[PDB]
This record gives structure tokens, C-alpha cells and sequence, in this order.
């Protein structure tokens, strides 16, 4: 590998840009750089930043897993859009009635939770009834000390 | 789209692949055999009702809105086969599938437990070291100047030749090794 | 389990799913019987025999494949292809 | 339409090929050319051995230590005979019997 | 003492010999599966014995034979609990293991690795029985994160499928933010107890157990994969099948239930807590057997069937009955794991198909099958005196007449029917009706490996809760009064959610084509849970990893700051120095400037 | 009729139901077989050396080592310091040092001030 194969700056005049075009193996056409904000990127190009897994999985690709023929330029969050990873393909639902559907569930069902907290179910009896001063001393309660009478009657 | 001969999808092509994944996703919809073969003649009827349209941007349309029915109407879970892409058993295997190279790294104490298969293997080293220089010339008397526009490979234009590029077609591992 | 597939087996089962498709009749059917030529098939029936094909072998054929399939002999020698049949 | 005659001969070609392939991946007779190489013992080895160590280890290291092995002491209910002193544990109270 | 310390420790022993015997290989075994298999035989043998003198007296113990590490106060010895819940779990465990690997010596027989599968198969096992008989933190620890990262080795088995993989590091993923919890429950218990010990954590008993409960409560959420920590369980089903019914039905996923019911001494005394266990069971017993519903790969169903069955564990935590929690545990580890083994079998009886709509027909051609999975599903939704019933029912009647949230109590009795409509989904999808698999037909189920193994747990789902539940003694006091409305709540709302899904499963037959509705496809993509919240929260982290960590700051920034504006200063300095003219008439002139500054500006001879 | 679905970032829009797909003009044919030249050009740069039996090691990708080049070497010669770079360096740089220094220091200020009143319940505490 040698040196103006290797990426550079933000190109600028277009000779350059065909340029980088060539050097990542690309059409002028489809060559777009991320937008010399100054974040680092240089002449590197901003592949529309789709997932692998959208990828023809019947294709014969030279990378199967990776789904990524070899001298292609790939992507720069290429080792997040593999598929262990981010996937960004179309789902069935939208994405925002998708996020709206789960919100307003978990919302529901926490809020329920909190009414039947607030108005909980019990059985109509008494207090369970325990001996020996509701014990005293079982419950670790000290035999140098007398607790207070707790009387118990027959219904 | 991505193809690795065809530069495009034809509309033929385009209402072919709808046509089949419609019936996938109508098959995932309605389980049963009888009731799915009811609803599939009724879509292949449907499908025949525009099948006479010479208007190609009429067809293109109805092409359109077709997968918009389409894009509506899908199960959420549809069936797939279990070693096509995203089934259960896919690329399954992949980790039993050792490159035949492999068999070059072999000691020969363990070369030697398969005297016949080695003995084999060597003359099919040779062939393909042989066929390499014929089949290398092969390809540069008849790829066009500019590189290859197509990804499709010629078949050995004389006898005795072997095919361009055939090593990891016929020496690709088996899908249940 | 899982026994094996024979170019005579995958042959025997792929002409035996077009004698039972009723725009085929079993007489004029041979494994050369190219289905828009000979058989004068649709596209659209021809897209109903490799999905009958999937269905009865359990795999699916990719459509840049499955749009090639014009003969049974093609459609047996495909399965021999992703089979690997004849060891 | 289907397939290019060019597509059909490299097609069956490499078919052929890989039917040869295939078919040279199988196995001699002779293959593999290997190089020349007590009725209870799992119940031995893996059960009575084990148990006369694990019991040598319990017996004569672990409880020689003390709150090593610590047990629950036993549950004792009205009626019952202290085997170390005899002392019998005195019943309950008459029941005022309910049915 | 000398009998049941030595069989215990034997139990343990006698299991890690195998791993001895693989670690010293040399040959290829003569079946190490069967060698694995009659250790673990002899392994549940042995278990058997200290079972029933604990049953005999209720005969409980400590063995702290080892001592490992004194940190100045805090002695940690290699500490063993033999109580009422080892002295259950360990047979229960090493029968339904037992049972599932004379399956694995039928369904994994054509594996090449099939003994290291076993080896990782065993691994596991002694891990979750050091989790199960620990008496530390430290010990329960090992344990937890031995089974975590078996069930990594074990989903991610055919490693070179990108989604085994996938789902091997989700579990790894949710379970490590489970740890987070456990880890705050040992450091809590650490700082304020001086201990790990359960002992001196009973003893003490503090009233002050809000943050250390809710660490136990994370870490169960992470283990038993209850709501917000759920979707590995139905990723998991990516492994084997023995893997996805050893490991992720009975065995491993109880650990976290197990865990919560460990520490009944400090739940018991913690009502926030309680509030907090029963509002989270319920929630997941509600949306686990709510997208159960609709799913069509039986693993899945049958995954969300043992998720709704742990959140049904932590409802009945929730409302203080820690031993009826742990008796649903023994319960339903024999027809859970009964369940998946059927469904393995026709997974390989139909060539690795295990999408429901590809099935049909199969009560007469698997009658073996046929009738352990109608029993296993009896089992599930509490037919009458069996083992579901011994423990289920009685949750039931104890959810209804207890000062409950009620909301949880309705959605605990929602999920019940539930359970009932996804068992009979299985039983019309899979058993009745007509055949949707391909016409080669290979059904077969004549191996003595498979009979015998689901023959075993087949015993175990028909008599295990009756045996169990009447050798048990009373740990609470059983609710045996309520009125016939309440009494009948169970069964009733079982009864009619068999007979709403014999509705949905004949609306099926017929000619009608209909659109799915925004409730079926909530139900078919799980809640939208894992498609939100895998591919948000990663998106979230890993540019952050990238754009804001990797390249603004620790690629710039840090590097813009100490080392780049330095060396440009000196080099700014080395070239405003050294660019003279050589010219000797402007050195003298500095030399004139510098004795002028040196006299009149610095006064330097004064 | 039909709702239309809203492409996002994570669900990106299918190849079915964009309208560039359905175009049939000469330069989207012209664009789509040179793109399948140039990537047939790669294919066979890549095979030709792929099957070669003499080669006996890595095929060394350009696009590979220049991936990696780009992701570390090529990022600070092609920084400029400006107001975007300068709010985002010290807004995930110093950030969440100030805002975790004072939630950790308004913690043990409030410990400290409970542990010397003597309301810290701090009995059984002698780890540490
Ligand atoms: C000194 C203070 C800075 C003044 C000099 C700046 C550099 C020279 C200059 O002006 O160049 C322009 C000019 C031509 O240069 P240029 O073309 O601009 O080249 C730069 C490029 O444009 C590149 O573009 P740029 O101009 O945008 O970027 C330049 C870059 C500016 O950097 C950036 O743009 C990005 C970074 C942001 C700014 C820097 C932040 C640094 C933060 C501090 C470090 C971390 C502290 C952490 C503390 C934590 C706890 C609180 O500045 C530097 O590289 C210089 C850094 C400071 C110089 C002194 C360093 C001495 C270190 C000794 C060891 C300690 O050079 C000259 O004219 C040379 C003579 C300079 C005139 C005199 C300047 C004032 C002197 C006052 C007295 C100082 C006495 C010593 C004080 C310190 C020791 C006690
Ligand atoms: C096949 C080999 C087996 C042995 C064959 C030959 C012997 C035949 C049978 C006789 C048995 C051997 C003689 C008796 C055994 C030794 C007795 C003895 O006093 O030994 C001294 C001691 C007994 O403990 P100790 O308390 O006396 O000494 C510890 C040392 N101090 C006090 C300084 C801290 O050591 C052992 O016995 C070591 C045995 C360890 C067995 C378990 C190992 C577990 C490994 C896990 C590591 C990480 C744990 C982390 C978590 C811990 C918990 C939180
Ligand atoms: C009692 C209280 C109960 C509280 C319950 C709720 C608490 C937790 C709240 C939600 C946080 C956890 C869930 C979100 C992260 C999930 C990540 C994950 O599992 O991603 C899986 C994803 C692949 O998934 P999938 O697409 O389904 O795979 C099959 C086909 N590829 O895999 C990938 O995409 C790979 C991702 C790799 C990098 C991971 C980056 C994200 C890391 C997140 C860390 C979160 C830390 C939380 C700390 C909490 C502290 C209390
Ligand atoms: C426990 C006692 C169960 C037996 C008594 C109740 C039987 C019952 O509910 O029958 C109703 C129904 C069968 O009838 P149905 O499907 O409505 O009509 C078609 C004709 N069989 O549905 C059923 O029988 C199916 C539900 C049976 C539930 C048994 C397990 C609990
Ligand atoms: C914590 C400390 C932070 C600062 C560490 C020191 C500076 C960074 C490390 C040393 C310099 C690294 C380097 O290579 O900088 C490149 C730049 C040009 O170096 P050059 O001689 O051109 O390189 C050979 C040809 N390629 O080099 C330069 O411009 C010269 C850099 C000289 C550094 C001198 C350090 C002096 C420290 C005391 C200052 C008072
Ligand atoms: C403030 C501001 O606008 O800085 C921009 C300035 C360059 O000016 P420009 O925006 O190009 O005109 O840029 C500069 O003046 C250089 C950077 C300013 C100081 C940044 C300090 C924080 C950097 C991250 C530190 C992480 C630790």
C-alpha cells in the first residue's frame, strides 16, 4: 500500500475529488465526503450508512458473514453495522408507532400498577392473631423488659 | 437493485419476485393448505387481471401500488426455510466447514492414515496448477478492454480445459460436513 | 435420518410434482419438456413450479436462480448443485 | 427466459467437476490406516473410592475444626426420649377437642 | 451427620470427575456421553439419600470445610448450605439433567464435538449446583456468573452462525446488568453487615433492606429474564435444543427466583419490596404469555411459556409465599423440560423445522410425542392433580386471598388463561389437523434414548408434585378457606381460555382472509421491545464509542491539548530563535539593547 | 387507504417502495452498469489472485487497510478546531467530569456531615 492510496484531506477542486473517486474504487457521481466540519474524516467517503444485513443474502459476496465483496469501500461505522450489531433494516411497523405503542403500554400498565397499589384487594377478616403478647419474645424482644398486654378474645 | 450479472431489475423480473413473495407472505398468512390454495388462486387471478397491459407506465403504476399492498399486507413473522436467511438452521454448519488448505497443514503421520485420499488430493493439486497459466491466459484473450463489464465467467472455449476460476466452486465444503 | 438424494430420486420427485400440476399432462412431460417452449407455460407458472420445488425439497431458491430454471433437468441438476449429490 | 449457452457449459462444467470432487472426497476399505494399537468399577471408582476420601476428609480434618460442619440441632416435639440423658419430654395440654 | 455431609459432598464430587476424566484424555472415548450419564445417574442417586433424611427429620447443615481467604474480618470459607432448597433442587436438577442428556445422546449424535458439548453441558451443571448450595455471596457469585457464561458457551454453539453469536452476547449483555444489582446487594450487605454469609445476614436482619432487595430484585430481572431484562430468554432459543431445555426452562432461569427466595428472612420483612416483586411478575407473566400468542417457532413459544412461568414465581414471591415459589421451581422444571424435548423431537423428526405452520398431523404419526406434550401442556395450565396443579393452583389461592395489588392479581389471572390459549395453540398447530411439512416423510421415534428420557420426565410431570408436595413439611400456612367464586378462580379462567382459543384456533378453518390488526402485530414482534431497544441502544452507545470517545476526545482533543500545542509552541520557539541573518552588526546592536535593558530597566549594578 | 410508511434512521426505507427504483431512464442504466463494471473490475482483481495456487497467504485489501487508516491515522491531520469542534470537545469532554464531581461531592458532604452527627447508622461497619 502506498500513500495516495491511503485516505488524504477534504477534497476540494474537482480533480481531486474524481481523484478520491478513483482511489475508492467509486463513481464521481455516487463520491460524497462527509462535510469538512472539521471532525476528522478527510476525503473519506459517507456511504449511506445502511446495515449488512439489508445486504442480498443470496449474493456471492467475497466476505459472507460480513456481506462485503473485497476492494469495496466500506463504511465508516462498518464495524457497528455488522450484523453482532446495529441493524437498520425495514421493519413492518413504523418506527414511530412502534416507539408510541411500547411508551404507552409500559406507561399503562405502571399506572395501573399505581391505582391497584393505591386501592389494593383484601379479604374481609381480622388481623391474624398471634400469642404470647403477639410474640414477644420470639421476635427477639428482650425478657428484661415487660411488653404491654396483648389480649386476645373468642369470637 | 444488486445483481451480480444484471445491472437492473426488469419489470417482468420486478413483477415476478412481488408475485412470488406475495404468495411466501399469503402462505405465512393463511396456514392451512386448502384455504391458502383458495386465497393463491384468487392473488394469481389478480395478478392475471393487469397481465395484458402494454402501457408501461400504467404498469409501472400498478407495479408501485402493488407493493404497497403488498408492503401493507405481510405477515410480521413470515415463513422461512430453515437454511435460507434468517431461518433456524441457517449458516448453521459454517463452523464444520474447514477449507480443503487445511489438509495442507497436516502432519504426515495423520497424512498417512489416508494413504488413497492424499494420494488423491495430489494429482488434483496438480491439475488445477497446471489449468492456472491456460485458464489466466483464457481470461485476458477475452475479457474486453476496460475490465469485465459483467460478473459472469466464460466456460473452457477448447477440450481438456478446465474452467476459469473453478477451484473454490468444486473444492467448496459440503453443506453438512 | 436424513437419507440421501439420488439424481434418479431428485429427478423421480421433481417430475412426480409436475405429473401432479394440471397444466402438465404426464404424457408429453419429459425432463428436457422446457415449460414456455415446449410446455407452453406462463412466466407466472413457472414461478408456481419453483415454488413447488422449495416445497417439496424444504429450501428456498434464490429468484436470480429460480429465474433460470426453464427445463427439469435444470431444476434436478440445481438440487444435485446445492445437495451435493453423487458423493 | 433462462439461461446463455455460454452460462449452461461453464455450468455443467464445474457441475461435472464438482461431481468428481465430490465423488473423490469418499473412503477406501482399507481407510482410516489406523497405527497398531470388573463389572461394577464405575460404582468403584467414581462412587466407593470418592466416598471413603470425601468420609477421610470430613471425619478427620474438617470436624476436628470447630463450626466447620455445623447442623441444625434436632426438632423436638412432646413425647420424646433424649437419647443422651433419658430425660422424656412431658406431653401437651388436653385438647379441647373441636370435632 | 457422617452420611448425609459425605453424600452431599460426594454428589459434587462425583460430578466433576468427568471434567477430570475429559482434561485427561488421551484416546477417543468410548462414549463419554454414556459415561457422563451414568455419573449423572449415580450423581442423582446419591442426592436421593440426604433427600430423604431430610425428609425423615428435617435434617439441615452447614459444611464450611475450606477456609479460602480471611480480608481481615471477613472469613470466606468454602461454605455449603444443605437447607430444604438444596436438599429439593439438587435431585430435581440432576433428574431433569439426566433425563436431558440421554436426549442429547439421541439429538446431538451426529455432532463431531459432541463430548465437548457434554463437557460444557456438565460445566454447567456444576456451576448451578455451587450456585444452588452456596452459602456466601462470594460462592453464589461463582455460580451465577459460571451459569452465565455456560449459557453463552452453550447458546453460541454453532459459532459460526452470526445470530448464535448475537444472542450468546445479548444474554451475556442483560445478565451483566443483572450483575450490576447482585454486585450492589454484596457490597450493601459487605459494608453494613461486615458479611456474605447468609447466616450473619439472617441474624442481623436489618430494616434498612430497601437498596440492597432492590440489587436482588435487579439481579433476578437479569437472571430470569423478567420485563425490561426479558428477550434473551426468547433469544436463547438459538442454541440446541438441550441447551434451550436444561439450561433455559428449569435450571438456570429459576436462579434469579431462586435467589429472591434464598432471602426470604429480609422479603418477608420488606413490603415495598414484596410490592415491587409482584408488580414486576405480573407485568412479565402478562407480556411474555401475551406475546406468546402469536408466535409460530415453537422454541419461541415455548420460551415465553417459561418466562410467563418465572414471572408467575415472582408474583407468588411477591405475596410473602417464598416456598410455594420454590415448589413451582421443582414443579415445573420436570414438564418444562418434558416440553421442550418434545418439541426437539419433532424438530428432528421434520428436518430441523420448528415453525408450527410447517407441521400437522403429528397425534397418530408421534403418538409417543403426541401424548407427553398433551401431558406437559395439561401439566403447564393445571389440569387437576397434576404436577402444575401442586403448586400453580395453590399460588392461585394464595394470589386471590391476600392483601394483593389487585391490578397484578387480574393480570396474574389474564396470563393464566393465557397460558392456557398458547398451550393449546402448540397442541392445534403442532399435533391436530393435517400435515404442512414436506412429503419425505422421516418420522421416527424409535430410539430407547428418546422414549426413555421423555419416559422419565413423562413419570415426573404425572406424580412429581403429588410426591413432592406431600414430603415437603408445612413452611406457611396453606389459605384453605374461601368462597366457591374464589376457590374456582383457577381452573374457571383456565377452562375459558381453552375454550376463547378453541374459537381462535376454528376461526382458522375458515375461508376468510383478514388483515392483522396493531394488537397482532404488537403480539408478533414482541412488544416491539427488541427491535426498539437493540437497535436504539446500541446506535446510542457505539457512535458515542466511536465519534465521541474514540475520535473527538481520545484521537483529538486530549491529544489537541497536552502534546500538540506544546510541540508547535517549541517549534514556533526554535524557529523565532534560530532564523538570524548572521549579520554581526545586529548581534552587537541586541548586545547594546541588552546592557541598556540590564543598567536602566532591571538596575542590575546597583 | 394505506398508511405510508416513514422511513427512520434505524428502519431505513425498503427497495420495494422507493420511487428511484422505478426509474427507466438511459443514465440511471449508464450509472448502474458502470458501477457493475467497476465492482466486476474488483471481483476479478480480487479472484485472479484468490485462486491462484502459488499465492499462499493474505490478499491484502486496499479498501480494508485504507478503512482502518482512516478510522486511525487520518483523523487528527485533517482536524480543524472551529465552534462545532471546540462545543462538542467540551461538552462530552468536561461535562460529565463536573456533573459526576458534584453529584459524588454533594454525596460524601452529605455522609460526612451525617456520619460526625452520629446519624449515620454505621454499627455494623468495619469493613471499609
Ligand atoms: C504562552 C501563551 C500562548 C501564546 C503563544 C501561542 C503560540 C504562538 C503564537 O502566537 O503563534 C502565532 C504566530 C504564528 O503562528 P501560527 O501561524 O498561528 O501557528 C499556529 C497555527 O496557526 C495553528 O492554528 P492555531 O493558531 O489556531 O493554534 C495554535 C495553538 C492553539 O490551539 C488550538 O487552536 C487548539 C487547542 C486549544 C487551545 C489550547 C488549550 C490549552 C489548554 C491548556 C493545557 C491543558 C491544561 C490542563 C489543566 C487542568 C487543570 C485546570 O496554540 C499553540 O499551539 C500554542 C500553545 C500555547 C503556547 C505555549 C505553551 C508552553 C508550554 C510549556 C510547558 C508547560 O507566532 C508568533 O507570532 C510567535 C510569537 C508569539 C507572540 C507572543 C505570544 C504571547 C506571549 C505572552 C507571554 C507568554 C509567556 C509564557 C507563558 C507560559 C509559561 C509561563
Ligand atoms: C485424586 C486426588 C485425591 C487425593 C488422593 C490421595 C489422598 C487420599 C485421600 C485422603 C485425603 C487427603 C488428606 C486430607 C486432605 C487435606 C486435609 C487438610 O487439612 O488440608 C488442609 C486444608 C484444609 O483447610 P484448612 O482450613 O485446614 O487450611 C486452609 C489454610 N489456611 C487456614 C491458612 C487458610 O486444605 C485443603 O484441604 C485444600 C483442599 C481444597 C479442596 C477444594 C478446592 C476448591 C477450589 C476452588 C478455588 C477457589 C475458591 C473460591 C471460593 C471459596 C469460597 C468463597
Ligand atoms: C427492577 C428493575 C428492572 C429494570 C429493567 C430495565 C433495566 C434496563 C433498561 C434497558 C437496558 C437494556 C436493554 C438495552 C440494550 C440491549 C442490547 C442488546 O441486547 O442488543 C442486542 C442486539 C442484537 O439483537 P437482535 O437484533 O435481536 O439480534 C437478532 C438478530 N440480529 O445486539 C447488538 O446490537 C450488539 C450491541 C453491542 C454493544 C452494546 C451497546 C449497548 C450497551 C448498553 C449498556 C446498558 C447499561 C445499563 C446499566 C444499568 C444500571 C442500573
Ligand atoms: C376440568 C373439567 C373439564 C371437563 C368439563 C368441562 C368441559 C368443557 O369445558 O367442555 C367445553 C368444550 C368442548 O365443547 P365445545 O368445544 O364448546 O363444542 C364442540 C363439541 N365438543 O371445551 C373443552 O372441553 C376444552 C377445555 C377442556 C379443559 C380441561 C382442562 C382444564
Ligand atoms: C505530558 C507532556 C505532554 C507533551 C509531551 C511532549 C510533546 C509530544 C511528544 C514529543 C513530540 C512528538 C513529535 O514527534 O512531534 C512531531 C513534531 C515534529 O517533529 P519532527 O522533528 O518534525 O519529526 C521527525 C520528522 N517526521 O515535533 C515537534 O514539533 C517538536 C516537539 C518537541 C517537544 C519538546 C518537549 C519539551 C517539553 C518542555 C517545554 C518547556
Ligand atoms: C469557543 C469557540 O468558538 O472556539 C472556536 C475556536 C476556533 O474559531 P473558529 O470557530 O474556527 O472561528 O477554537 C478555539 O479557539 C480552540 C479551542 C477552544 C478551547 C477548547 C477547550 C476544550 C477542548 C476539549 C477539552 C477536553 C478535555
Amino acid at each position: 500500500i502506498t500513500k495516495d492510496m491511503l485516505p488524504g484531506p477534504y477534497p476540494k477542486t474537482p480533480e481531486e475529488r474524481a481523484a478520491a473517486a478513483k482511489k475508492y474504487n467509486m463513481r464521481v457521481e455516487d463520491y460524497e465526503p462527509y462535510p469538512d466540519d472539521g471532525m476528522g474524516y478527510g476525503d473519506y467517503p459517507k456511504l449511506p450508512d445502511r446495515s449488512q444485513q439489508e445486504r442480498d443474502p443470496w449474493y456471492d459476496w467475497d466476505h459472507p458473514d460480513l456481506r462485503l465483496n473485497w476492494g469495496e469501500p466500506m463504511h465508516w461505522d462498518l464495524d457497528m453495522y455488522i450484523r453482532n450489531r446495529v441493524d437498520t433494516s425495514p421493519t413492518p411497523v413504523n418506527w414511530n408507532l412502534m416507539c408510541k405503542h411500547l411508551f404507552g403500554f409500559v406507561a399503562f400498565m405502571l399506572f395501573m400498577f399505581w391505582v391497584g397499589e393505591t386501592y389494593p384487594t383484601y379479604q374481609p377478616v381480622g388481623p391474624k392473631q398471634y400469642p404470647y403478647n403477639n410474640l414477644y419474645l420470639e421476635r427477639g424482644g428482650d425478657p428484661n423488659k415487660e411488653p404491654e398486654p396483648v389480649v386476645h378474645y373468642e369470637i | 437493485a444488486f445483481l451480480p450479472s444484471a445491472a437492473y431489475l426488469t419489470h417482468q423480473q420486478k413483477v415476478l419476485q412481488l408475485y412470488k413473495r406475495a404468495l411466501r407472505h399469503l402462505e405465512s398468512r393463511c396456514v392451512h393448505r386448502d384455504k391458502y390454495r383458495y386465497f393463491a388462486c384468487l392473488l394469481r387471478a389478480r395478478f392475471d387481471e393487469h397481465k395484458n397491459e402494454k402501457d408501461m407506465v400504467k404498469a409501472t403504476q400498478l407495479l408501485r401500488e402493488a407493493e404497497k399492498e403488498f408492503w401493507h399486507g405481510q405477515h410480521p413473522q413470515p415463513y422461512i426455510f430453515p437454511e435460507s436467511p434468517g431461518g433456524t438452521s441457517y449458516e448453521r454448519y459454517e463452523c464444520y466447514k474447514v477449507p480443503e488448505w487445511c489438509l495442507d497443514d497436516w502432519h504426515p503421520s495423520e497424512k498417512a492414515m489416508y494413504p488413497d485420499y492424499f494420494a488423491k488430493r495430489e494429482q488434483w493439486k496438480k491439475l488445477r496448477r497446471e489449468s492456472w497459466e491456460r485458464e489466466v491466459k483464457q481470461l485476458q484473450e477475452e475479457t474486453p478492454v476496460g475490465g469485465p463489464r459483467t460478473e459472469a465467467l466464460p466456460p473452457a472455449r477448447k477440450q481438456g480445459d478446465l474452467p476459469p476460476l473453478w477451484w473454490h466452486i468444486v473444492t467448496r465444503p459440503r453443506e453438512r460436513p | 435420518d436424513a437419507p440421501p438424494l439420488t439424481l434418479e430420486g431428485i429427478k423421480d420427485r421433481v417430475l412426480y410434482v409436475l405429473k401432479l400440476y394440471d397444466k402438465i399432462d404426464p404424457e408429453k412431460l419429459s425432463v428436457n419438456s422446457h415449460f414456455m417452449k415446449d410446455l407452453g407455460l406462463d412466466s407466472l407458472d413457472q414461478v408456481e413450479i419453483i415454488m413447488a420445488m422449495e416445497d417439496e425439497f424444504g429450501f428456498e431458491i434464490p429468484d436470480i436462480d429460480a429465474e433460470k430454471l426453464m427445463c427439469p433437468q435444470e431444476i434436478v441438476d440445481y438440487i444435485a448443485d446445492k445437495k451435493d449429490v453423487y458423493e | 427466459s433462462g439461461y446463455t449457452p455460454d452460462e449452461k457449459l461453464r455450468l455443467q462444467q464445474l457441475r461435472e467437476l464438482r461431481r468428481r470432487w465430490l465423488k473423490d472426497q469418499e473412503l477406501s476399505p482399507r481407510e482410516p490406516v489406523l497405527p497398531p494399537r470388573r463389572h461394577s468399577i464405575f460404582a468403584f471408582t467414581h462412587v466407593l473410592i470418592p466416598v471413603w476420601i470425601i468420609h477421610y476428609y470430613l471425619k478427620y480434618h474438617v470436624t476436628t475444626k470447630p463450626y466447620t460442619i455445623v447442623e441444625k440441632k434436632p426438632r423436638i416435639f412432646p413425647g420424646d426420649t433424649i437419647l443422651e440423658t433419658g430425660e422424656v419430654i412431658p406431653p401437651m395440654k388436653e385438647f379441647p377437642d373441636q370435632h | 451427620m457422617n452420611l448425609f455431609s459425605s453424600l452431599t459432598l460426594v454428589t459434587l464430587i462425583l460430578l466433576t470427575m468427568p471434567i477430570a476424566a475429559i482434561n485427561f484424555n488421551t484416546h477417543k472415548f468410548t462414549n463419554y456421553p454414556l459415561y457422563v450419564k451414568t455419573t449423572i445417574s449415580c450423581a442423582f442417586i446419591t442426592s436421593m439419600i440426604p433427600t430423604m433424611m431430610f425428609i425423615h427429620t428435617g435434617q439441615e447443615m452447614i459444611i464450611s470445610n475450606w477456609h479460602w481467604l480471611t480480608i481481615q474480618t471477613l472469613k470466606l470459607s468454602l461454605s455449603f448450605k444443605m437447607d430444604f432448597f438444596s436438599m429439593m433442587f439438587v435431585p430435581v436438577a440432576l433428574f431433569v439433567t439426566w433425563s436431558i442428556m440421554e436426549f442429547s445422546m439421541w439429538y446431538m449424535h451426529s455432532d463431531p464435538n459432541i463430548n465437548q458439548f457434554f463437557k460444557y453441558l456438565l460445566l454447567f451443571l456444576i456451576t448451578m449446583l455451587i450456585l444452588v448450595t452456596a452459602n456466601n455471596l462470594f460462592q453464589l457469585f461463582i455460580g451465577w456468573e459460571g451459569v452465565g457464561i455456560m449459557s453463552f458457551l452453550l447458546i453460541g454453539w454453532w459459532y459460526g452462525r452470526t445470530d448464535a453469536n448475537t444472542a450468546a452476547l445479548q444474554a451475556i449483555l442483560y445478565n451483566r446488568i443483572g450483575d450490576i444489582g447482585f454486585i450492589l446487594a454484596m457490597a450493601w450487605f459487605l459494608i453494613n453487615l461486615n458479611t456474605w454469609d447468609l447466616q450473619q445476614i439472617f441474624m442481623l436482619n436489618p430494616n434498612d433492606s430497601n437498596l440492597p432487595l432492590m440489587g436482588l430484585i435487579l439481579a433476578a430481572t437479569g437472571k430470569s429474564a423478567q420485563f425490561g431484562l426479558h428477550p434473551w430468554l426468547p433469544s436463547a432459543m438459538e442454541g440446541p435444543t438441550p441447551v434451550s431445555a436444561l439450561l433455559h426452562s428449569s435450571t438456570m432461569v429459576v436462579a434469579g427466583i431462586f435467589l429472591l427466595i434464598r432471602f426470604y428472612p429480609l422479603t418477608e420483612n420488606n413490603k415495598f419490596g414484596q410490592s415491587i416483586m409482584l408488580c414486576l411478575g405480573a407485568m412479565t407473566t402478562l407480556f411474555t404469555a401475551m406475546c406468546a400468542l402469536t408466535q409460530n417457532d415453537i422454541k419461541k413459544i415455548i420460551a415465553f411459556s417459561t418466562s410467563s412461568q418465572l414471572g408467575l414465581m415472582m408474583v407468588t414471591i411477591g405475596i410473602n409465599q417464598p416456598h410455594l415459589a420454590f415448589l413451582h421451581i421443582c414443579t415445573h422444571a420436570f414438564f418444562k423440560a418434558m416440553l421442550f424435548m418434545c418439541s426437539g423431537s419433532i424438530i428432528h423428526s421434520l428436518n430441523d423445522e420448528q415453525d408450527i405452520r410447517k407441521m400437522g398431523g403429528l397425534f397418530k404419526a408421534m403418538p409417543f410425542t403426541t401424548t407427553a406434550l398433551i401431558i406437559g401442556s395439561l401439566a403447564l395450565t393445571g389440569m387437576p392433580f397434576l404436577t402444575g396443579f401442586y403448586s400453580k393452583d395453590l399460588i392461585i389461592e394464595s394470589a386471590n386471598t391476600s392483601y394483593t395489588n389487585a391490578w397484578a392479581l387480574l393480570m396474574t389471572l389474564v396470563a393464566t388463561s393465557f397460558t392456557a390459549i398458547y398451550s393449546t395453540r402448540i397442541i392445534f398447530f403442532a399435533l391436530l389437523g393435517q400435515p404442512r411439512f414436506p412429503t419425505l416423510i422421516n418420522i421416527n421415534e424409535n430410539n430407547p434414548f428418546l422414549i426413555n428420557s421423555i419416559k422419565r420426565l413423562l413419570i415426573g410431570s404425572l406424580f412429581a408434585g403429588f410426591i413432592i408436595s406431600n414430603n415437603i413439611p408445612p413452611m406457611t400456612i396453606p389459605q384453605m378457606t374461601m368462597p366457591h367464586y374464589l376457590k374456582m378462580t383457577a381452573l374457571t379462567v383456565t377452562i375459558l381460555g381453552f375454550i376463547l382459543a378453541l374459537e381462535i384456533s376454528n376461526t382458522t378453518h375458515y375461508l376468510k382472509f383478514n388483515y392483522p390488526s396493531n394488537t397482532f402485530k404488537f403480539s408478533n414482534l414482541l412488544g416491539y421491545y427488541p427491535t426498539i431497544m437493540h437497535r436504539l441502544t446500541p446506535y446510542m452507545n457505539l457512535t458515542m464509542s466511536q465519534k465521541s470517545a474514540s475520535s473527538l476526545l481520545d484521537l483529538i482533543w486530549l491529544e489537541t491539548i497536552l502534546p500538540k500545542t506544546i510541540s508547535l509552541a517549541q517549534m514556533k520557539m526554535s524557529t523565532t530563535i534560530t532564523s538570524q541573518k548572521g549579520l554581526i552588526k545586529l548581534y552587537f546592536l541586541s548586545f547594546l539593547i541588552t546592557i541598556l535593558i540590564s543598567t536602566t530597566l532591571l538596575n542590575f549594578h546597583e | 387507504s394505506f398508511p405510508k410508511y416513514e422511513p427512520s434512521r434505524l428502519a431505513s426505507l425498503p427497495t420495494t417502495l422507493d420511487p428511484a427504483e422505478y426509474d427507466i431512464s438511459s443514465e440511471t442504466r449508464k450509472a448502474q452498469a458502470e458501477r457493475l463494471a467497476i465492482r466486476s473490475r474488483l471481483k476479478r482483481e480480487y479472484q485472479l489472485q484468490y485462486n491462484d495456487p502459488s499465492r499462499r497467504g493474505v490478499v491484502e485489501d486496499p479498501a480494508l487497510i485504507r478503512w482502518t487508516c482512516a478510522r486511525s491515522a487520518n483523523v487528527y491531520p485533517n482536524f480543524r478546531p472551529n465552534t462545532k469542534t471546540s462545543l462538542l470537545g467540551a461538552l462530552f469532554g468536561i461535562g460529565p467530569l463536573i456533573f459526576w464531581y458534584y453529584v459524588f461531592k454533594t454525596d460524601r458532604d452529605r455522609k460526612e456531615k451525617l456520619i460526625q452527627e452520629g446519624k449515620l447508622d454505621r454499627t455494623f461497619n468495619i469493613s471499609y
